[PDB]
């Protein structure tokens, strides 16, 4: 297995590991949307691995 | 030994923020990083 590239990320968290965290927090997706300009932000500052 | 064990003892928690407010700031002045996350630990439990 391999890394993944920086805008690939973006497509991995935006659908197996945002709603996984969404179901431990015991929300719904209702009332916690989370864009994607968030997501690319986060990946591209504030973790580089 | 195995008797004595609880298993479903529950012990009631209260859920109410007000009296955890009083109870955090009656016990330790300042650091109140450590209390805003606590509260909000208690703010997500009583929720789910």
């Amino acid at each position: 297995v391999s890394g993944y590239v920086a805008q690939e990320k973006l497509a991995i968290a935006e659908r197996y590991l945002v709603p996984q965290a969404r179901a431990l927090c015991g929300l719904d997706e209702s009332k916690a949307k989370l864009s994607s300009d968030v997501l690319t932000l986060l990946i591209k500052q504030y973790c580089r691995e | 030994w195995l008797t004595s064990i609880p298993w479903g003892k529950y012990s009631n928690e209260n859920l109410d923020l007000a009296r955890a407010q009083a109870v955090l700031e009656e016990d330790h002045y300042g650091m109140e990083d450590v209390k805003k996350r606590i509260l909000e630990f208690i703010a997500v439990s009583q929720l789910r």
